[PDB]
């Protein structure tokens, strides 16, 4: 315990500027889908959005937060001020590799170690 | 047998006393190496202070920033060991000022006192991980736009968690998970046997 | 119940287990001369309170928590496994 | 085929590298060239190969041409020497 | 090599090759190690 | 008390009088170099490396031979040490063959290392070198002795850890040569382990002869499942294979050597080892199948079939994992009809406390013995790694061996009570004379080996036992924590099958035949086909095709302990668990995986689906499955003799006899041993 | 040894690309200063510390001495 | 000020390793023994924590083993084994720490050998 604060003093005040990256993203999924001229569906874009901003759902600690929109900010940065075309966002997707099944059965038949 | 000169151990080592003298606050020790090389260590507070103090001294001018590294050591509770290096044209001496910091313990930044580590400190982050307050523009500098992770942590693989390859049907680079043809061969190498006492 | 087989986790050196252990030195000889095929299992967990782990027929295990009780209701509860 | 009995299997597909190609062999065998070279009838108990040309050879080593019924061969030309 | 001409070993060509990579006699990498794990082949006569 | 303060370079470390100027430097932490000095050998001095400087001393001291005296300081790393080091190394060298680019010693040299960490850059031996004829010792190590720098511990070992007493020194000056003077073989278990002694590179081992340079190979610390001693080993593994298996050292269990057998059938597991899952043809023959399609062959019969018409026969070296698996499996459709091949007598409290089938006194408990009662069972090749406990605590301490079996070569001078069951019942009486020997005993212990257990008499063969176990407790009236009464075991997976409840004996089997039957990993010939029913649906699961896979309706290919994170236990109860170091072969699959997985495709689907999850599981089963590494204290003896005197039975007279006679016997056991071509030269050798 | 070759750094005055261009046509001067010392004063010797642990050991060496073969082994390794 | 948090600092969101590495990779905080070959015991010093082997099949062009797992040659050194448990919790990774077994004193004297009776 006995932690020094990064940004945020609780997670109280960290949500708040989560609150503010997703309005960011949010915001930004439309322009991005038309000035890469991505093949996605801006709601669908809109959703990774938040998926994203909820894999990271489960962290409590205030510190671990705050870092976590820091580096969010920056990605934004990299895709609204651009300088990651289309191959770097589209990876978000994973749309090109062969999604796992995470069945026990499925697993069994395929790899040795799962 | 290398030729030691001991002139400068005895030189670099009261010019180390003069800086804990009037840093005291902050430095905790300061030792010179049998290489003669001074390495004041500094609580991560003095960051921005013990800096200063050496580019603003009379009696200790180090004008210009040789090198921000920071080594991982992961053993330590502070992971990261921010290593400043130091030039002084004045004094022809360099000392070395080294810091502590944790991945989620950010160091101040010392763009104000020299701009040469606006640049390092953004390598630093990329790599290590460590996060610098106050910094102009941090962000990342030599990694990919879209990588995940620090690479230069000793936690990391060398090989990475992805590469990239063109594909034909989606008709653009794409990452995928690394698969490699022929892995690391990673040769144990240490000796069972010591050296010296050292 | 087709009961097939009894599972005494007794912890040994277990403040709680004392009842268990109890029940073994005493009575566990008697048990076994009566129920001659059964197999009851003294085994001996650690740093977790004692578990009369029963398995009745068709894959099916109950559980009956052991911790802090008596010689007899060791005993009582061993014989109410074996209706 | 090759030094080592290498040869894919007659259903192995890696054979189909060699469709419309040179599988590269040489005919030229070690295990063979060695034992066209005749054994050294040395007059001395240990002699010594350096190899053949000292620095441009192999690490310089002593062999023990004592027993008479077999030939010392030098662990890095093979070469052989009886006594 | 006329002047002084080089040393022949009884094993070194006779006839050397140009590149032999868009012609057939290019070198196709193989493995030259044999099997390692050999398997239980299942009996052949009817049990 | 006894706590004399030596300097080492003044640190005032504190010793008890007796330690050497070596081990002085040990608990500061310092290293002297060494040769000839093995901690478990006797002290030689041969090399004189280890020359080490105490202070105000006119001449430098062995360090490994001279008791350290109050005051001293050893000025290890003075100049003059120093000297006495460059000095020393300038003569090992001098007569050494550099063909270290041969010597497969090459990252494992002991004298190169020293050479470069604590010896000169040069040489000034512009003189001659020596060579001394090499030796056939044997089929499994390879001596190149001209590599030897006559350090002796080989004729140590093989005299002191091994009781072969047939290597020594032959004549005198630079051409003392340390090799048997007529060529005689080493024969012995325990053989191996001079490989791994020999810091030179002299005699190596012949298989692992070039394949491969210590750098490369990856180091995976695992578990010995050939013998039931639960040997620790390292496997050595280079790009996916293994090279080696040398011994990691556990003070209890194996200290620093491995058996003959666990360290040269690493090669049997690369051969006739099966792969995919093959099915029988409607022709007759295995197919070769994917794994869907053979589960099914085998979860359709499970479910036409109810209980006691589906039977397990498992045995010998399948894991505690697979056990628990093949156990629930079966039990959700109630047959409990699992069993072992290896018959543990279970008429009194069998598999009920764990003290009827363990050596609860621990391997390390043989060195506080006082007399040892072994009966019916040849240590020398059932554990050879318990064989040599009795061997040390015969030298070193005074252990006073028994033994009721055939009169046996035991590696030690053992006193042969007799070849008959009954004359157990002698001792019981008071009327045989070593009765009185334990009279004189205050920590006696009786040793009832698993093969005397496998004859017909064998529930009254322990009960007899646990009698004489009984007076002889009350007569010495030893202390409760010492245990008099131990059975060690010849099969790995024995205790562990025993401990989840796996009931010993395909008895039951042979009383109602199973229409089904999985055999979990069986070579074992307890039940046959023409002894099934008609039907004989029967399922090998398991790593190489041996006994039990041409008589197979399915084969579900498994694993073995190389390829797997699976758990074992030894004989004393203490669970190890085996680590991945190569990954499984062909489609095979870890053995409780096939399990959960045929479950799922039967519709009682075990609860596990990962490792950690089939752990909790056996911790709900079993304690010492979980802990591993610690052996189970408390026992209760009293209440199994109780049952023991209810049971009734004869013991006939005919002699009890250990199953590995001699050692060829040793060599092929176990399925990876038989398929090993190491095994099959050393087994001609012997014939 | 840059003590013991005379050159002169090639110090600008005013710090446009010109006079940075002007400094690096005269290091380059200044260089051929410095290698004409050099021919001149070479020294006859080894070309590597003669410490076996740290610089490789000559071919010859390590072909016909055990040491040398020994830490030729343990240097490449 | 500084803020209260009881939250073992788990940082796997911040370390960037792909979930699959994260949730189905064991290591083990062992220290390692040394291979019987050579007696010296440098390499018996520091705990190290290795994760778990992984599949390495043969590469069908040139036979050479071939890895997708991509922590199999990370091995990390830690001094202590209370720095070592901090790493696996932090990071995420499971962990199942071996005590270090050391040699146990033994008893040694050059007179023993040559005893009347032994
Ligand atoms: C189309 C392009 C896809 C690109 C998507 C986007 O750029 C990537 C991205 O989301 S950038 C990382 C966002 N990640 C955070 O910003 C941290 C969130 N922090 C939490 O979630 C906490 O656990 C909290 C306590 C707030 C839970 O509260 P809550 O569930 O959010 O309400
Ligand atoms: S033993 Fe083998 S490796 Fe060690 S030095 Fe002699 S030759 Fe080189
Ligand atoms: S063989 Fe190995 S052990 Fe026996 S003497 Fe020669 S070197 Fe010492
Ligand atoms: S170790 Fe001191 S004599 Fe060989
Ligand atoms: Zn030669």
């Amino acid at each position: 315990t006995s932690v020094k604060p990064i940004f945020s003093r609780d997670l109280n005040e960290a949500k708040r500027r989560v609150r503010e990256l997703y309005r960011a993203w949010y915001r930004e999924v439309p322009n991005t889908v038309h000035l890469m001229q991505l093949d996605i569906t801006v709601k669908q874009g809109r959703d990774k959005v938040r998926e994203m901003f909820m894999k990271n759902a489960h962290v409590t600690d205030p510190r671990v937060v705050d870092l976590l929109v820091i580096k969010g900010k920056m990605e934004l940065q990299e895709t609204i001020k651009v300088w990651k075309q289309r191959t770097h966002v589209m990876r978000f997707f994973h749309e090109t590799e062969t999604p796992r099944p995470k069945d026990f059965l499925s697993k069994f038949y395929m790899g040795h170690d799962p | 047998v290398r030729p030691r000169s001991d002139v400068t151990h005895k030189q670099l080592s009261a010019f180390g006393e003069y800086v804990a003298e009037i840093l005291p606050k902050y430095v905790q020790q300061v030792q010179v190496s049998c290489l003669d090389e001074l390495e004041i260590c500094i609580h991560p507070d003095g960051v921005i202070p013990t800096l200063t103090f050496l580019r603003d001294h009379t009696n200790a001018q180090f004008k210009s920033l040789a090198d921000l590294t920071a080594v991982d050591v992961p053993t330590r509770q502070n992971r990261f060991e921010i290593v400043y290096n130091l030039l002084s044209l004045r004094f022809n001496s360099r000392i070395r000022v080294k810091t502590y910091a944790d991945e989620l313990t950010p160091i101040d930044s010392i763009v104000s006192v020299h701009i040469a580590a606006n640049w390092y400190e953004r390598e630093v982050w990329d790599m290590f991980g460590v996060f610098f307050f106050n910094h102009p523009d941090l962000r990342r500098i030599l990694t990919d736009y879209g990588f995940e992770g620090h690479p230069f942590r000793k936690d990391f693989p060398l090989t990475g968690y992805v590469e990239l390859r063109y594909d034909d049907e989606v008709k653009r680079v794409v990452a995928e998970p690394v698969e490699l043809a022929q892995e690391f061969r990673k040769f144990d190498l240490n000796s069972p046997w010591e050296a010296f006492p050292a | 119940l087709g009961l097939r087989e009894i599972r005494v986790h007794l912890c040994q050196r277990s403040p709680g287990s004392q009842g268990v252990r109890d029940f073994i030195v005493q009575r566990y000889v008697e048990l076994k001369k009566a129920h001659p095929n059964l197999p009851i299992l003294i085994r001996e967990c650690s740093e977790v309170q004692p578990k009369l782990w029963a398995r009745y027929a068709f894959g099916q295990e109950k559980t009956v928590s052991l911790n802090n009780l008596s010689a007899d209701e060791v005993t009582r509860a061993m014989q109410n496994v074996l209706s | 085929i090759t030094h080592t009995g290498q040869v894919y299997d007659e259903k192995d597909y890696r054979r189909v590298r060699f469709v419309d190609r040179q599988k590269e062999v040489n005919e030229n065998f070690a295990i063979d060239l060695i034992a066209q070279q005749p054994v050294n009838e040395v007059e001395h108990r240990i002699i010594a190969c350096d190899g053949g040309g000292g620095a441009l050879g192999h690490p310089k080593v002593y062999i023990n041409l004592d027993k008479e019924t077999k030939t010392g061969t030098c662990g890095y030309c093979g070469l052989q020497f009886k006594q | 090599p006329t002047t002084n001409p080089p040393t022949a070993r009884k094993f070194i060509w006779t006839n050397h090759k140009f590149n032999v990579s868009a012609t057939p006699e290019q070198y196709v990498p193989y493995s030259t190690t044999r099997k390692k794990i050999h398997e239980w082949v299942p009996p052949s006569t009817p049990y | 008390s006894n706590l004399i303060e030596v300097f080492v370079d003044g640190q005032s470390v504190m010793v008890e009088p007796g330690t050497t100027v070596l081990q002085a430097c040990e608990k500061v932490g310092m290293q002297i170099p060494r040769f000839c000095y093995h901690e478990r050998l006797s002290v030689a001095g041969n090399c004189r490396m280890c020359l080490v400087e105490i202070e105000k001393a006119p001449k430098v001291v062995a360090a490994c031979a001279m008791p350290v005296m109050k005051g001293w300081n050893i000025l290890t790393n003075s100049e003059k040490s120093k000297k006495a080091r460059e000095g020393v190394m300038e003569f090992l060298l001098a007569n050494h063959p550099l063909d270290c680019p041969i010597c497969d010693q090459g990252g494992e040299c002991d004298l190169q290392d020293q050479s470069m960490m604590f010896g000169s850059d040069r040489s000034r031996f512009l003189e001659g070198k020596r060579a001394v004829e090499d030796k056939n010792i044997g089929p499994l190590v390879k001596t190149i002795m001209t590599r030897c720098i006559q350090c002796t511990r080989c004729i140590r070992f093989a005299s002191e850890i091994a009781g072969v007493d047939d290597l020594g020194t032959t004549g005198r000056g630079n051409d003392m040569q340390v090799g048997t003077y007529i060529e005689k073989m080493f024969m012995s278990e325990l053989s191996g382990n001079v490989i791994d002694i020999c810091p030179v590179g002299a005699l190596t081992s012949k298989p692992y002869a070039f394949t491969a340079r210590p750098w490369e190979t990856r180091k995976t610390e695992s578990i010995d499942v050939m013998d039931a001693v639960g040997s620790n080993i390292v496997v050595s593994t280079r790009t996916g294979e293994v090279m080696r298996i040398l011994p990691r050292m556990h003070e209890d269990i194996n200290e620093e050597w491995i058996s003959d057998k666990t360290r040269f059938a690493y090669d049997g597991l690369k051969r006739q080892r099966l792969t995919e899952p093959m099915v029988r043809n409607e022709k007759g023959l295995l197919t070769y199948t994917s794994w869907e399609d053979a589960l099914s062959r085998v979860a359709g019969m499970l479910q036409n079939f109810e209980g006691n018409a589906v039977a397990a026969i498992a045995g010998g070296l399948v894991d505690a994992e697979a056990l628990v698996a093949l156990k629930d499996l079966l039990n959700k459709v109630d047959s409990d009809n699992l069993c072992t091949e290896e018959i543990f007598p279970t008429e009194g409290a069998g598999t009920d406390l764990r003290s009827n089938y363990l050596l609860n006194t621990t391997i390390a408990g043989v060195e506080e013995a006082d007399v040892v009662l072994l009966v019916g069972t040849n240590p020398r090749f059932e554990a050879p790694l318990f064989n040599a406990r009795i061997r040390k605590s015969w030298l070193h301490n005074d252990l006073k061996v028994a033994l009721i079996g055939s009169p046996v070569d035991l590696t030690y001078r053992y006193d042969h009570l007799g070849d008959s069951p009954k004359i157990l019942q002698d001792i019981a009486s008071g009327r045989h004379s070593f009765c009185e020997v334990l009279k004189d005993a205050k920590k006696p212990m009786v040793v009832l080996g698993s093969s005397a257990l496998q004859r017909d008499d064998g529930a009254a063969i322990l009960v007899a036992v646990s009698n004489m176990v009984q007076k002889i407790r009350v007569t010495t009236g030893v202390a409760a924590e010492w245990k008099v009464m131990n059975i060690l075991h010849r099969i790995a997976s024995q205790v562990a099958a025993l401990d989840l409840g796996y009931k010993p004996g395909v008895e039951a089997i042979r009383k109602n035949p199973p229409k089904m039957l999985f055999l979990l990993g069986a070579d074992g010939g307890c039940i046959t086909r023409q002894d099934l029913p008609k039907d004989c649906f029967i399922v090998y699961q398991g790593h190489h095709g041996d006994v039990g896979a041409p008589m197979a309706d399915v084969i579900l290919p498994g694993a073995a302990y190389t390829e797997k994170s699976a758990t074992y236990v030894n004989t004393e109860g203490r669970a190890q668990q085996t680590k991945v170091a190569v990954t499984p072969p062909g489609l095979a699959r870890e053995d409780w995986k096939i399990i959960r997985a045929l479950s799922e495709i039967a519709g009682i689907t075990l609860p596990y689906d990962t490792l950690d999850q089939v752990r909790n599981r056996l911790e709900e089963v079993s304690p010492n499955l979980v802990r591993y590494d610690d052996i189970e204290e408390t026992n209760y003896f009293q209440q199994a003799s109780e049952l023991a005197k209810l049971v009734n039975q004869e013991v006939l007279a005919d002699p009890l006899v250990p199953p590995q006679l001699t050692i060829k016997d040793f060599y092929m056991t176990d399925s990876i041993s038989r398929a090993s071509q190491t095994m099959a030269k050393c087994v001609k050798a012997v014939t | 040894v840059y003590d013991q070759v005379e050159f002169d750094v090639p110090i600008g005055s005013r710090g446009d690309c010109y006079d940075r261009y002007l400094c690096r046509v005269e290091e380059m001067r200044q260089s051929l200063r410095i290698i004409e010392q050099c021919l001149n004063k070479m020294p006859p010797g080894e070309i590597k510390v003669d410490d076996a642990k740290v610089s490789p050991p000559k071919r010859a060496e390590m072909k016909t001495s055990m040491e040398s073969l020994i830490h030729h082994f343990k240097l490449y390794t | 000020q500084l803020i209260t948090v009881d939250e073992k600092l788990d940082i796997t969101t911040l370390t960037g390793v792909p979930e699959e590495h994260i949730k189905t990779r064991k290591v083990r905080i062992f220290v390692p023994a040394r291979n019987n070959m050579q007696s010296g015991v440098n390499n018996t010093k520091k705990w190290k924590m290795e994760f778990d082997t992984r599949e390495r099949w043969e590469n069908p062009l040139m036979g050479w083993a071939s890895t997708a797992d991509p922590l199999s040659n990370m091995v990390l050194t830690f001094s202590a084994k209370e720095d070592a448990i901090a790493f696996a919790e932090k990071n995420g990774w499971s962990y199942d720490v071996e005590e270090k077994k050391v040699p146990k004193p033994k008893s040694k004297s050059y007179g023993a050998n040559f005893s009347w009776n032994k």
